[PDB]
């Protein structure tokens, strides 16, 4: 995955879980959710971005 | 008549003008056949 | 005849309803003076109260002990202007209205904007969609068989 | 002039000093009450405000009881009689748990400078802590509180009741 | 009193901190974000539980939770 | 370049009008959930968020004035011209006491014409309950065609307060300094609007209303009145029925005033054959009233060397109990719009109950107090104007504390001092509300238990346990013998309802004198108790707007805030909103008991008829000393026996009463979702919702989330106010058009 | 007029503490100030600051900390709200480690931190009965 690419959130206490998003950057460093990922749709919060992990992302074909 | 026409595309203009017409054609149906309680045919 | 019922047109509690209305409104008329608006609206009511309760009569309508038109819905044809005519008017015009909105959703779910076409619609192209609902039947049954018409594993889920 | 001012020079008390609060017809009326009178045993506080209590509450009983009479009645009298008594009864079983509930203590006034002195490296709440410095603020104290409360309300009950009908009859 | 948890999608960003109105959490040093700061919540018996907290955090879901629990006169906010 | 207005502030496009949400810095954004649809109408007229500038919130609330004042003239044209094309007002003119005003005919669809009743003078339509009949007679307005004129003017008004507003918003806005000058405001408004206005309706009574009334009275037909216009051209027409004209202005002018006594007259009491006051002492009121307001309006300093500077005045009363007194008020009220809405909004709401007290009290009308229908609509509607519009000046009060309030600007004031000591107002203010309605309401439930005990003599009764309002018996002995003992000029007293003769019109009762009892003594406890605990929340909610025990920073939330959370306890409800929430319901339950109490009470011992020896029988048949007095009296000789009209109206001209009623149970027990639910529960079903929508591809871009919790609790209120009153409207309305 | 020299010039009001800062705790919190600024209490009205040393005592850590935050607004920081007990006990409680707690400071070790996300939290059926 790399940046504008398209991915799926697999993190089950998400707003946006079965969601597809964008994801803004992807970290090089060592921290724990290094992707960043954009959404269309504001969560319950109003926020419409969020960080997630290397393993609770799936790219879309 | 751009801003205008863009207003009267509203959510509430064209619902109102919507409800309006439909109400207005339910209203003369009922006045031009009354007390239709079944189907005409 | 079903369920007990008897026509409407030999009901007597029916003509006895008709002719106690009709006398009310008489009664309502005597108060009031020559051609006067108040007389002329009051012989439109009577003429048309005894135009509807004709209609009624000649309806094939079943009146119960209280004669009013009973409704007979259990799907016999031989009523089936009371419900059956009626439901598949409404079940064509609802299923016009929610046709015509999903594809307006998903045409302006596809543009820069989504939102805000949503509060400000596009006229044009609500015009272009509202009088396709026409086939909306047949459109259901083309786009379901393309598989267009649901999602499937792209939907949101709660934790458990 | 200013005739509020913060409490005893304390901005911070939830508390003022108004012509109210602090005014010295306020402070004469309540020194000279049975609650704070000086030079009074907890068991004189308690008979005193027993029988003003009693007192004062027969009053309503024989006025406007289930039993009334626009004329005199000994049964009206009694009836009063008995429904005060009952009531002080009632107020002074409140007292009587509220003060088991309430203190531990049989002197109070020492063991504040007991463990203000002496140290207090206890369970506390009995040895430390300790609201108040009033003989009424122990268990012997309540005790003997409550004793007159009941004692002086059966007393003044009575002897309004021998009032009422005095005046009732002479009168 | 209250118990206050922090997760580790902790990015840092100090909203909780600020918003606790009893000086509850704090900034700590950390590795597991851009930021090298993680929340801390060392001063629960303070904890009052009206959740401005996690109001203020802009992570998914969440990354201070408060679990309400026993009620103590400094948690009830009783100023009496 | 004037020095009182900005020329073309904003210019008049219609580019803002396509772009909803434009006036806000955070909708400005565009909606992204159904929450913005909801924020955009919340924050409409909240001017305040919308610009940083008073200068700009001035012009808008000066303009938005101006909007209002066109919606109203534009209400009025419409009354009017109903009056002149779709009613029997020629017909009730001839005809007052045997013919019921109507002015809404109803269109034949759906079998509703039903509803066109059976009103008189050869016409059907809707009852009119509002009184424009009875006004329009006092007016001298005798045909039709005044009306449609009337009409003409009040659209033309109505166009030219819309031209005022765009002109004073777009072309012409006023500075700052204009709408702060209070003191020329104020001159302004006492001469000019309030007494100017006094004067001139005075001139039109005397040259127009007092011919054409007494002449109206004397049994000439209208036909044959002269037009209005002739009483000026003529001075002999006015000058037979009142023979001062004659003298002309020359007693006016040498102060030889006692001429004019033929047509200023202090009379009192009522007309013997309208009713209604003597329009000659209402003509008189109206002069005396306009000479007291000009002399009025000449107090504030505004551009000479003459009058008072209200900030000297405010200043200079301190005292020792009081600190700094009022300084700093004039800077409060000058600079917060808040505040003068709630002073303005308190007294307006005060001011209307008092006006629906005096209508009754003395029917100003002629032929209105014995249209009973007319006099009950009035009080009601009069009394819930006014308890809404005192909710909205308490509301108005937290808003200006929360958000204009500077600690700074009001230290050591009045302000400062009543925040300092709020505690001790509240906690006094819950000991009162406890101890009024312990007392009233279980006096109440006191009598209810001795009557279902079978103990009648242990009720608080007449002829029982007697609570005698004492107090208020003496002011009516005192008013009853005020004419030629403490006003030896007049010759009735002001109202019959203090004491006196029974006045009749037509065999219907106009007036009599209220008597007071065990039962009223009860029932104005009642009413102070209410009165009270409205007063509580209102005022606990402003006191506590900014800080408390509880959330110390309560200010820094805002005015309209949920809550702090579920610690502390539980911190619902905390903010000064919620209290008006509150508050609003129990100003519905205060003003409910007022309108009942006046229901009652007015049937059962003032209204009826008078048999031709003098026998007055009322309506229900003083019921009300005897069963009043218990709360299953209330349930049952009250809203059962009057809700017989309502139930049985079906069928007949009253049957969209009964529909009315039906509704406003239905929105009432409507709002009991939103005032007893969570917004958690419904925007997980939303969920749920949402889920099948994606499932069907048609879910909304503009994400559907269940209303705030604010919100919640404002369609709960909003729900449960329309759903009483339309329901206590249906049943007040039916009951008493059909008797 | 006023108990100490470096308390505020408030003329007193009926919301401070209570009898439950005489025998549970109270907070005091100081400050100093360059100008005699007119401030807004947490409890009732207005007072004015002392141009120098400033002490206030509270019932509630949080109103001393409400307090604190409108004293960010005067530029003022060096504020101290301390916490005594029924004697003199007092304990210094906001600036714990002199340095504010939005600021990260060395030698802070994290208290309740848990190495996962929410979703890895037990099930509760798993925590029965202990
Ligand atoms: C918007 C829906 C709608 C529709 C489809 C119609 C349709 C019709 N109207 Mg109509 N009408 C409407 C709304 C509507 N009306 C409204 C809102 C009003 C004002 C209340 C009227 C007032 C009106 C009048 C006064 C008349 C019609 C008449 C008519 C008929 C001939 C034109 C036709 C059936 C005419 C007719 O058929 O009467 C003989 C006629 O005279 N309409
Ligand atoms: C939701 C349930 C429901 C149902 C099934 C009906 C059904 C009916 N109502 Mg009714 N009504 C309802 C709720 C309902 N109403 C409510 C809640 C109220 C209170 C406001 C009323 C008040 C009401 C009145 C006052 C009247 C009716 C009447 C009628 C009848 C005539 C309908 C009509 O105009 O057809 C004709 C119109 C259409 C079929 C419109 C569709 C035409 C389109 C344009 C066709 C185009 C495509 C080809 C019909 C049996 C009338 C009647 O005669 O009763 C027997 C009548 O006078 N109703
Ligand atoms: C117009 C598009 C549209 C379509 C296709 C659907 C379709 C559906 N809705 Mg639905 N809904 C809509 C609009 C729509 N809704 C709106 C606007 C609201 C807000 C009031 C809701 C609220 C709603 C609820 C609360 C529920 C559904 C449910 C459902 C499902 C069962 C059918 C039902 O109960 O109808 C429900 C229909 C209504 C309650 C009335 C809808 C209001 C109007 C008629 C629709 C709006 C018309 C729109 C303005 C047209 C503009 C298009 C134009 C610009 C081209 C079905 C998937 C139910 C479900 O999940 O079952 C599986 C359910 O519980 N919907
Ligand atoms: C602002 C107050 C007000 C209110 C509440 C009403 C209310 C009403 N007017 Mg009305 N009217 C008003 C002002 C008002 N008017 C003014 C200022 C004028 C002068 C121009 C008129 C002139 C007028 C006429 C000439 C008529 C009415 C009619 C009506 C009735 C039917 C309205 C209708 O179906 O229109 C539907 C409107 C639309 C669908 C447009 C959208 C209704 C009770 C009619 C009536 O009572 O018929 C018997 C009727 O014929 N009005
Ligand atoms: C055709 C004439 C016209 C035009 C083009 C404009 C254009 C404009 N006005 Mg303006 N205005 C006008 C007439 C006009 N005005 C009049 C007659 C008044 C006096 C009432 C005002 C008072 C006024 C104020 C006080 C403000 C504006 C503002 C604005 C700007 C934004 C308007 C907007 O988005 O809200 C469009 C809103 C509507 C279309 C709602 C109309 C509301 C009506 C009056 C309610 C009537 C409903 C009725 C009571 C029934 C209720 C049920 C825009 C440049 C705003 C501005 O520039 O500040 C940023 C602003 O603050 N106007
Ligand atoms: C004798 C002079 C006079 C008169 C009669 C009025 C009358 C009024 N003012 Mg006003 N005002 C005046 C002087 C005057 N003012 C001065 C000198 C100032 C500057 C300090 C103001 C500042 C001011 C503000 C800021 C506001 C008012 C408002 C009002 C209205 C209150 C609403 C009401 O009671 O409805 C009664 C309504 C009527 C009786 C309808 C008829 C009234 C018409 C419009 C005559 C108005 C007189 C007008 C000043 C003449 C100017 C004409 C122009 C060509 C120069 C009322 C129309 C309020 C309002 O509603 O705004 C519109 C408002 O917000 N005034
Ligand atoms: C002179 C009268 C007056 C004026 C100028 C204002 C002005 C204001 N009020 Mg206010 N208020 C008033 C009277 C007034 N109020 C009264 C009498 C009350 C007591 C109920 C309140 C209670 C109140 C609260 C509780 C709040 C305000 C707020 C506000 C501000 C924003 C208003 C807004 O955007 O609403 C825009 C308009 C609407 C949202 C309209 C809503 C529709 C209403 C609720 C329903 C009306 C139904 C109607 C009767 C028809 C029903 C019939 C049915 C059959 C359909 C604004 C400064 C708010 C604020 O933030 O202030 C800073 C706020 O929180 N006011
Ligand atoms: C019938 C329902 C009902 C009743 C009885 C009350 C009663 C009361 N409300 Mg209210 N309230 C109600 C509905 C009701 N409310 C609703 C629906 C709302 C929602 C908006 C509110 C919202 C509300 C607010 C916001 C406030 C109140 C307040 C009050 C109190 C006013 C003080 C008073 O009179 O106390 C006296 C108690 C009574 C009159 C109740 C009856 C007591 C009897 C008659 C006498 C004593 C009986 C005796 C002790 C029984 C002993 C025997 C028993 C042990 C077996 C009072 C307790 C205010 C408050 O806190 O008090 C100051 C206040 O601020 N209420
Ligand atoms: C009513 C009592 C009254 O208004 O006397 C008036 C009394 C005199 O106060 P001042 O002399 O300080 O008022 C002078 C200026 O403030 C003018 O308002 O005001 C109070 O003390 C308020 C206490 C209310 C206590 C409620 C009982
Ligand atoms: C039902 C409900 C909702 C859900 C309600 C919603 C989403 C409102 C939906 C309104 C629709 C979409 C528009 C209004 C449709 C009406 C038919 C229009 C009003 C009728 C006119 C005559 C005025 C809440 O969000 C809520 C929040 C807090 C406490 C209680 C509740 C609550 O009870
Ligand atoms: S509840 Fe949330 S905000 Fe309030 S203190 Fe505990 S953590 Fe800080
Ligand atoms: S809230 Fe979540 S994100 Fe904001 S600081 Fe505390 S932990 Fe980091
Ligand atoms: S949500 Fe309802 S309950 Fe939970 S805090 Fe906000 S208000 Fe109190």
């Amino acid at each position: 995955i790399q940046k504008g690419s398209t991915v799926r959130i697999l993190r089950k206490e998400s707003y946006w879980y079965n969601e597809s998003g964008t994801v803004v950057v992807v970290d090089q460093s060592k921290v724990r959710y290094p992707v960043l990922v954009r959404f269309t749709k504001v969560n319950y919060a109003g926020t419409n971005t969020n960080n997630f992990g290397l393993n609770e992302v799936e790219e879309v074909v | 008549m751009k801003d205008f026409l863009k207003y009267l595309s509203t959510a509430p203009v064209l619902l109102t003008a919507w409800l309006t017409f439909t109400a207005g054609f339910v209203i003369e149906i009922n006045r031009f056949y009354p007390d239709a309680l079944t189907f005409p045919f | 005849d079903i369920g007990g019922l008897n026509p409407c047109k030999d009901s007597e509690v029916f003509q006895k309803r008709l002719a106690k209305t009709v006398k009310k409104l008489e009664n309502r008329l005597k108060k009031y003076e020559e051609g006067t608006p108040p007389q002329i609206a009051i012989q439109q009511q009577i003429t048309q109260t005894k135009q509807r309760f004709t209609r009624y009569a000649d309806s094939n309508l079943l009146c119960g002990n209280d004669g009013l038109p009973h409704l007979i819905t259990d799907g016999r044809w031989s009523h089936g202007s009371e419900f059956l005519l009626p439901s598949i008017l409404f079940l064509y015009i609802s299923g016009w209205i929610g046709w015509v909105g999903r594809k307006y959703i998903r045409t302006v779910g596809q543009t820069s904007n989504p939102t805000e076409k949503e509060i400000i619609i596009d006229v044009p192209l609500a015009i272009s969609i509202m009088t396709s609902g026409f086939l909306w039947p047949f459109a259901a049954w083309q786009e379901f068989l393309s598989g267009d018409l649901i999602a499937s594993d792209e939907t949101i889920t709660t934790s458990p | 002039v200013s005739f509020i001012k913060p409490y005893r020079q304390d901005p911070f008390v939830g508390h003022l000093a108004t012509p109210i609060t602090t005014s010295a017809f306020t402070r004469a009326y309540l020194k000279v009450l049975p609650a704070y009178r000086p030079g009074l045993t907890p068991l004189s506080r308690g008979a005193e405000i027993g029988f003003t209590h009693g007192y004062f509450l027969i009053g309503p009983f024989y006025t406007y009881g289930p039993l009334r009479s626009v004329e005199f009645s000994l049964t009206s009298l009694a009836a009063g009689l008995l429904a005060a008594i009952t009531l002080l009864l009632i107020l002074t079983v409140g007292l009587s748990i509220y003060g088991q509930v309430t203190y531990d203590v049989y002197d109070n006034a020492l063991i504040v400078k007991l463990v203000r002195q002496m140290v207090g490296s206890e369970r506390t709440q009995d040895l430390p802590q300790i609201k108040g410095t009033s003989e009424l603020d122990t268990v012997l104290g309540w005790q003997k509180f409550s004793e007159g409360f009941f004692s002086g309300g059966l007393i003044g009950s009575i002897v309004a009741a021998v009032g009422i009908a005095l005046y009732s009859t002479y009168l | 009193s209250h118990t206050v948890k922090i997760y580790d999608t902790c990015i840092g960003c100090t909203q909780c901190v600020r918003a606790c109105p009893t000086d509850v959490l704090e900034m700590v040093p950390w590795d597991g974000c851009k930021a090298g700061q993680i929340a801390s919540a060392p001063r629960t018996e303070d904890c009052v539980g009206c959740k401005r907290c996690e109001t203020a955090c802009p992570t998914d879901f969440l990354s201070v939770r408060v679990y309400l629990g026993g009620e103590t006169t400094r948690s009830l906010g009783l100023a009496y | 370049k004037s020095t009182i207005v900005d020329f073309n502030p904003v210019e008049t496009s219609f580019e803002k009008w396509a772009k909803p949400g434009q006036f806000s810095r955070t909708l400005a954004k565009g909606p992204k959930t159904t929450t913005w649809i909801w924020n955009l109408h919340a924050d409409a007229h909240d001017f305040d968020i919308q610009t940083n500038s008073l200068q700009e919130v001035s012009r808008k609330i000066f303009s938005a004035h101006f909007g209002q004042l066109a919606v109203i003239f534009l209400w009025l044209s419409g009354m009017h011209f109903h009056g002149a094309y779709f009613s029997n007002y020629s017909a009730w003119l001839t005809n007052p006491t045997s013919t019921k005003p109507s002015a809404q005919i109803v269109w034949p669809i759906v079998g509703q014409e039903v509803l066109n009743a059976d009103v008189g003078g050869n016409f059907q339509g809707i009852q009119i309950t509002s009184g424009f009949f009875q006004l329009w007679r006092a007016e001298g307005i005798t045909s039709e065609v005044e009306l449609y004129w009337t009409a003409v003017g009040g659209l033309v008004a109505s166009f030219l307060m819309l031209f005022a507003g765009w002109f004073h918003y777009h072309k012409a806005a006023p500075k700052l300094e204009w709408f702060q000058n209070v003191e020329s405001m104020l001159n302004h408004h006492l001469a000019g609007l309030l007494g100017l206005g006094s004067l001139s309706w005075a001139g039109h009574q005397i040259h127009i209303a007092l011919p054409i009334n007494k002449l109206l009275d004397l049994g000439v037909s209208p036909e044959e009145i002269p037009l209005p216009y002739e009483f000026i051209l003529n001075r002999d027409l006015i000058a037979q029925l009142y023979p001062s004209f004659n003298k002309g202005l020359t007693p006016f002018f040498t102060l030889n005033w006692g001429e004019y006594s033929d047509f200023l007259t202090f009379k009192g009491g009522l007309n013997p054959v309208t009713g209604g006051l003597w329009l000659t002492d209402t003509a008189h009121h109206h002069l005396a009233i306009a000479v007291l307001f000009i002399v009025a309006g000449h107090m504030y300093k505004t551009n000479w060397f003459l009058g008072h500077s209200i900030k000297t005045i405010l200043e200079a009363h301190k005292g020792p109990f009081t600190g700094e007194g009022h300084k700093g008020l004039y800077e409060v009220l000058t600079t917060s719009w808040h505040a003068q809405l709630a002073i303005n909004l308190a007294l307006f709401g005060s001011l209307s109950i008092i006006v629906a007290h005096h209508m009754y009290a003395m029917p100003p009308y002629p032929y209105i107090a014995i249209d009973y229908p007319t006099q009950l609509s009035l009080f009601t509607h009069h009394v819930w104007i006014g308890g809404f519009c005192i909710v909205g000046g308490a509301a108005h009060g937290a808003i200006f504390f929360v958000r204009d309030y500077n600690a700074a600007n009001n230290y050591n004031n009045l302000i400062d001092r009543v925040i300092r000591h709020r505690d001790a107002i509240i906690s006094h203010l819950n000991w009162v509300c406890i101890f009024l309605g312990c007392h009233s309401f279980g006096l109440y439930v006191h009598n209810d238990t001795m009557r279902a005990l079978g103990r009648s003599q242990d009720l608080f009764s007449d002829n029982a346990i007697a609570l005698k309002p004492i107090f208020a018996q003496f002011i009516q002995n005192l008013h009853t013998l005020a004419p030629g003992s403490t006003a030896p000029n007049a010759l009735t007293t002001v109202s019959y309802a203090f004491g006196g003769d029974v006045i009749s019109v037509g065999s219907k009762i106009a007036m009599m004198p209220i008597s007071l009892g065990t039962a009223d003594f009860l029932v104005h406890h009642i009413h102070a108790f209410t009165i009270h605990v409205t007063v509580l929340i209102l005022l606990k909610g402003v006191l506590y707007s900014r800080n408390s025990r509880l959330i110390p920073d309560k200010a820094n939330l805002g005015f309209r805030f949920p809550c702090d959370g579920p610690g502390r306890g539980g911190t619902c409800q905390v903010s000064a909103w919620d209290h008006v929430f509150l508050g609003l319901f129990w100003m519905y339950n205060s003003i409910s008991i007022v309108i009942f109490h006046f229901s009652w009470k007015m049937q059962s011992d003032v209204w009826g008829t008078v048999s031709p020896t003098g026998a007055v029988s009322h309506i229900t048949g003083g019921n009300f000393a005897q069963s009043s007095i218990t709360i299953n009296g209330w349930l049952r000789d009250f809203l059962w026996s009057q809700a017989a009209q309502v139930v049985q109206s079906y069928g007949s001209s009253l049957s969209a009463y009964g529909l009315i009623f039906l509704g406003a149970h239905f929105i009432w027990a409507f709002s009991l979702m939103f005032l007893f639910s969570g917004r958690g529960y419904w925007q997980e079903l939303i969920e749920s919702i949402v889920w099948a929508h994606n499932k069907l591809k048609v879910a909304p871009s503009i994400q559907p989330r269940a209303l705030s919790i604010t919100q919640g609790r404002a369609v709960g209120v909003a729900h449960y106010l329309l759903g009483g009153i339309g329901t206590t409207w249906a049943f007040f309305l039916a009951r008493i058009i059909s008797v | 007029k006023l108990k100490q020299s470096d308390f505020p010039k408030f003329e007193g009001s009926t919301g401070g503490w209570l009898s439950a800062a005489k025998n549970e705790e109270k907070y005091v919190i100081i400050w100093t100030s360059k100008d005699a600024s007119l401030f807004e209490m947490p409890t009732g009205g207005t007072a004015k600051m002392n141009a120098g040393n400033n002490v206030a005592y509270f019932a509630r850590k949080e109103q001393c900390l409400a307090l604190g935050s409108q004293l960010r607004g005067f530029k003022i920081t060096n504020y101290k709200i301390f916490r005594i007990y029924p004697p003199l006990d007092i304990t210094l409680l906001h600036p714990f480690d002199g340095v504010f707690p939005e600021k990260v400071n060395q030698g802070r070790s994290p208290v309740g931190k848990r190495d996962a996300s929410i979703g890895g939290n037990p099930n509760p059926a798993s925590l029965k009965f202990q």
